[PDB]
RNA sequence: AUUUUAAUAGCUUCU
RNA sequence: AGAAGCUAUU
């Protein structure tokens, strides 16, 4: 009866995985591909629709995530959210060099692609 | 002046120091070429001060940098400037001769065209070209028929290949036009093939390399060409984006869905590997399949959010969870009553020599990203490849006396079934649910699959509690279920023949107790003629190891099945604990980065792949110190041979001498005895060998880790003893002492007193402090301890004495006799068993 | 009185562990880092002194 | 959510 | 003197 009950949770895993799978992207990437083959590493590369970013320091934060969007791997990411290491919401306007040591360093970054 | 020369006369042979105190018409027939000035030192003299590289003697190489621009004498100035671990900057440092190198190995292609347009035959040496890239030296260089000369080019590009990795020298291929002011190349995110630029590549730099390149390994001839054309393949994969390599991956139809799989790997040292058994179109999905696709990492990257982590310098895939994880560290459990019981004994007395050194040390949410950052000293390396060939025959003529091959999953022994499986099986139960669902057949037919196709997997990194005199969290790496069934099938037989032999140079499954410490020393002892002693540790072991020895390693292990498996079988294999062990996805915290190599330490083979490094490294430094001596210097005319064959067989026979390698290893045998545990060794060698340079010495195994481990080895952790009466300074943790027993005298493993006494004091659970059903844990701390009551030192000797007390308190709150009496525990290091 | 000093230091982290200081990120580094200095130090004067603060953190 | 291998002690069942 | 199950220790 457990091998049943793993069969199943495989089985469930694997539907629910493709049941968040961008699909259109995905097959316009795949068409391109001289035999339909691509590496793995680019698919979250260009298809994913959110992007979050770990950053340890202020010199990091100003020298990656300036302003409320920001260019990465040549797209461009619209600021969605930005919680603390403690996991509680930091206001973007607080993010500056009086209040870094009250801050709980390294913050997350939550963003939409755009 | 006394510089570098590599030479093969008829008399004396090698790459060392020496002295320094018709070719008109030859030059006639030959912009590579000098006139002119010649740089003070050459590229022999570069090539020798980076591979035998010795701090407080490193004055050509300062020279050398300070010549070039690449620091400045204020850079020497600090103190540890040399270190790859203290100091990282040295790394850019030397990346400042990278393009310098690379202009003389253009240049050398160059000079070569020309004899072959002129029919000249000369065997290239490192020491006839300067640093600018001039040849100047056409010594014994004959006439023939113009169009139709040849160069012998093996030792030179054999020699120069580890300074190519080191200097970085292939950079400016990554740019436009070749140029380091142009851009850098835009390449398609989509291509993974790059064979035809490996082509070129190969022909650009090494077009006078008299052996064949296979750019994609499957097309190898045995398990030589595969380590031939993986350490070629290593070299190129430094110019290409880290985007190309890993899983290439698919879109299939099950039931009409569309999934996404895993059809093919593409290798930074094997190339492009494809799957064979792939069915684009599929009806039902049972046990087998599902169990694959499962373990797939490809779906739960495509899945996944992007993700940025500027915490680390890995290469970073995706984030499963919306949130990142935090895993911290708690502070171990004190018991009181052990402490009082102490204090009241007459213990922790101010000055005393006995001191609680061990703790338990706590850590913050960031241990395991900051553990995980230890692969940065994982750096790509290329090996001198002839050194490598030989050594690889040497060091498996060490594993010839044990039996090994494929078994069937009835034949599969398992201690642990509670233990757990890894991503993504974790979350659905421990090991024993997923052996028990599986049929035998099941098994074997997933082990026959994995002959013939490569499945990625995912392994997770978890932090372990443990007592430490530093100040660190440690992480293992565990692996999933899949790649442990198929590497038990494939190396258990093996394995266990190896734990179950005694009297051998690797010591692993050898009992310590009833005279088992008297009988290893004994037969490291061996009979040589001048005994020292010399020990060693690995700084950082599965952080910064190289790929290529790991690729040895499991050639080596696999060479077993020469009855079993066909080639393309074995080649498959190999792939597979590459893409599984090697470099795969990590799950650390519940992100995907990308792992730069090493060692997974929750591997099926993990010590015996050790012993296996540990002997390459060994007799690497033997090969290194007997070929670097003057030969005229040496006395002995069977030694002086010795290392004539051994230049010869190296850099002047592409076939194996069989006869040599057994000489070899006998000459190893008599005169450099090893006793080896993973990475733990202890030698008995020749002094007067060794004093002369016959044998290696520390100082070779220093440079042999300075130019290959990528690692600097320090005097605190080596150890060299002369009287034998003291045994092993360290090994495993346990001094040694010779005690007498009986009328006979025998040698004993002893503690760290400290090491006891904070195991005792301290513990990681709290019902281990309360439950007083704990008696067989003092037992044993007992049973390790009771040695040490034959220590000179009484302070020493009083811990087994207070354990004895101790235990007797915690019988008597219970309430045999012979757990506080020292026969029980004098009978456990006796011989008669 | 240096092993009293990491013993005491111990048995106080715990405390605080077991007080749920470890689910605020800078109080618990702050912590963890005090404890590690004490128990790789050697002279018994700062040590003290670490062991106030720490204990300072508890009554906090 | 807590890997790999080896050795050893103690407890229980059983020819 | 053996096998198997459980816990503990290095
Ligand atoms: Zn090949
Ligand atoms: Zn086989």
């Amino acid at each position: 009866d457990k091998r049943a009950k793993v069969t199943s949770a495989m089985q469930t895993m694997l539907f629910t995985m493709l049941r968040k799978l961008d699909n259109d992207a995905l097959n316009n990437i795949i068409n391109n591909a001289r035999d339909g083959c691509v590496p793995l590493n680019i698919i979250p590369l260009t298809t994913a629709a959110k992007l979050m970013v770990v950053i340890p320091d202020y010199n990091t934060y100003k020298n990656t995530c300036d302003g409320t969007t920001f260019t990465y791997a040549s797209a461009l990411w619209e600021i969605q959210q930005v919680v603390d290491a403690d996991s509680k919401i930091v206001q973007l306007s607080e993010i500056s060099m009086d209040n870094s040591p009250n801050l709980a360093w390294p913050l997350i970054v939550t963003a939409l692609r755009a | 002046v006394y510089r570098a020369f590599d030479i093969y006369n008829d008399k004396v042979a090698g790459f060392a120091k020496f002295l320094k105190t018709h070719e008109e018409t030859i030059y006639n027939l030959l912009p590579a070429v000098a006139k002119q000035r010649l740089t003070k030192y050459t590229m022999a003299d570069l090539v020798y001060a980076l591979r035998h590289f010795d701090e407080g003697n490193c004055d050509t190489l300062k020279e050398i940098l300070v010549t070039y621009n690449c620091c400045d004498d204020d850079y020497f100035n600090k103190k540890d400037w040399y270190d790859f671990v203290e100091n990282p900057d040295i790394l850019r440092v030397y990346a400042n001769l990278g393009e310098r190198v690379r202009q003389a190995l253009l240049k050398t292609v160059q000079f070569c065209d020309a004899m072959r347009n002129a029919g000249i035959v000369g065997v290239l040496t490192l020491d006839n070209q300067d640093l600018n890239g001039n040849w100047y030296d056409f010594g014994d260089f004959i006439q023939t028929t113009p169009g139709s000369g040849v160069p012998v080019v093996d030792s030179y590009y054999s020699l120069l290949m580890p300074i190519l990795t080191l200097t970085r020298a292939l950079t400016a291929e990554s740019h436009v036009d070749t140029d380091l002011t142009k851009p850098y190349i835009k390449w398609d995110l989509l291509k993974y093939d790059f064979t035809e630029e490996r082509l070129k590549l190969f022909d650009r730099y090494f077009k006078y390399w008299d052996q064949t390149y296979h750019p994609n390994c499957v097309n190898c001839l045995d398990d030589r060409c595969i380590l031939h054309c993986a350490n070629f393949n290593v070299l190129f994969s430094t110019v290409f984006p880290p985007t190309s390599f890993g899983p290439l991956v698919r879109k299939i139809f099950v039931d009409g869905v569309p999934f996404v799989v895993s059809t093919g790997y593409h290798f930074r040292e094997l190339g492009v590997v494809h799957n064979q058994d792939v069915n684009l179109h599929s009806s039902r999905l049972s046990f087998k399949e599902l169990l694959v696709y499962a373990a797939d990492p490809a779906m739960h990257a495509a899945s996944g959010n992007l993700l940025l982590d500027k915490r680390t310098t890995c290469f970073s895939v995706a984030a499963l969870t919306n949130n990142v994880a935090f895993q911290t560290v708690k502070p171990g459990n004190f018991n009181k009553d052990f402490y009082d019981f102490a204090v009241s004994k007459g213990f922790f007395k101010e000055g005393s020599s006995v001191e609680l050194k061990h703790f338990f040390f706590a850590q913050d949410g960031n241990a395991a990203i900051s553990d995980y950052d230890y692969y940065r000293y994982n750096l790509p390396t290329m090996c001198d490849i002839r050194q490598l060939l030989f050594v690889v025959e040497v060091v498996d003529k060490y594993f010839d006396c044990y039996d090994g091959g494929c078994i069937n999953a009835n034949q599969v022994i398992v201690n642990n079934l509670d233990k757990s499986a890894g991503f993504p099986f974790n979350k659905w139960g421990k090991a024993r649910l997923y052996y028990d669902s599986m049929s035998y057949e099941d098994q074997d037919a997933l082990f026959a699959y994995t002959k013939r196709n490569v499945i990625p997997t995912i392994t997770q990194m978890n932090l372990k509690y443990a007592i430490s005199a530093k100040n660190r969290a440690r992480t293992v790496a565990g692996v999933s279920i899949c790649s442990t069934m198929t590497n038990r099938q494939f190396h258990q037989k093996l394995l266990k023949s190896i734990a179950a032999t005694r009297g051998a140079t690797v010591v692993i499954g050898t009992s310590k107790f009833y005279g088992g410490w008297h009988n290893m020393l004994k037969t490291v002892y061996s009979d040589v003629e001048n005994p020292h002693l010399m020990g060693w540790d690995y700084p950082k072991c599965d952080r910064a190891m190289p790929n290529m020895l790991r690729i040895m390693a499991s050639l080596v292990l696999a060479r077993k099945h020469t009855t079993c498996c066909s080639l393309s079988h074995r080649f498959y294999r190999l792939a597979n604990e590459c893409a599984q062990v090697l470099s795969e996805m990590v799950m650390c915290g519940g992100s995907l980065y990308v792992k730069p190599g090493g060692t997974s330490s929750g591997d099926a083979t993990t010590a015996y792949a050790n012993s296996v490094f540990n002997i390459c490294q060994a007799v690497t430094a033997n090969v290194n110190a007997l070929l670097s001596t003057d030969g005229n210097k040496i006395a002995d005319k069977y030694v002086r041979n010795l290392q004539h064959r051994l230049y010869e067989c190296l850099y002047r026979n592409r076939d194996v001498d069989t006869d040599f390698v057994n000489e070899f290893y006998a000459y190893l045998r008599k005169h450099f005895s090893m006793m080896i545990l993973s990475d733990d060794a202890v030698v008995c060698f020749n002094s007067t060998y060794a004093s002369q340079g016959l044998v290696a010495s520390i100082k070779n195994f220093k440079s042999v880790l300075y130019y290959q481990n990528n690692v600097f080895m320090s005097e605190a952790k080596c150890w060299t003893e002369t009287d034998l009466t003291k045994g092993p300074h360290e090994f495993c943790s346990q001094h040694t002492m010779l005690v007498k027993q009986g009328d006979d005298y025998v040698y004993l493993p002893y503690p760290d007193p400290s090491r006891i006494l904070g195991a005792g004091c301290f513990v990681d659970d709290i019902v281990k402090t309360d439950g007083t059903l704990m008696i067989e844990r003092f037992v044993s701390l007992a049973i390790d301890a009771y040695p040490l009551t034959k220590h000179p030192n009484q302070e020493y000797a009083d811990v087994f004495h207070l354990y004895l007390q101790y235990i007797r308190k915690l019988h008597d709150e219970l309430t045999t006799s012979r757990y506080w009496e020292p026969e029980f525990y004098e009978a456990m290091y006796t011989p008669h068993t | 009185k240096m092993s009293d000093v990491k013993c005491t230091s111990v048995v106080l982290l715990s405390v605080l562990q077991q007080l749920r200081v470890e689910s605020s990120s800078k109080l618990w580094a702050q912590c963890v880092q005090l404890h590690n200095d004490i128990l790789l130090a050697k002279d018994t004067t700062e040590a003290f002194e670490k062991m106030v603060s720490l204990l300072s953190v508890l009554l906090s």
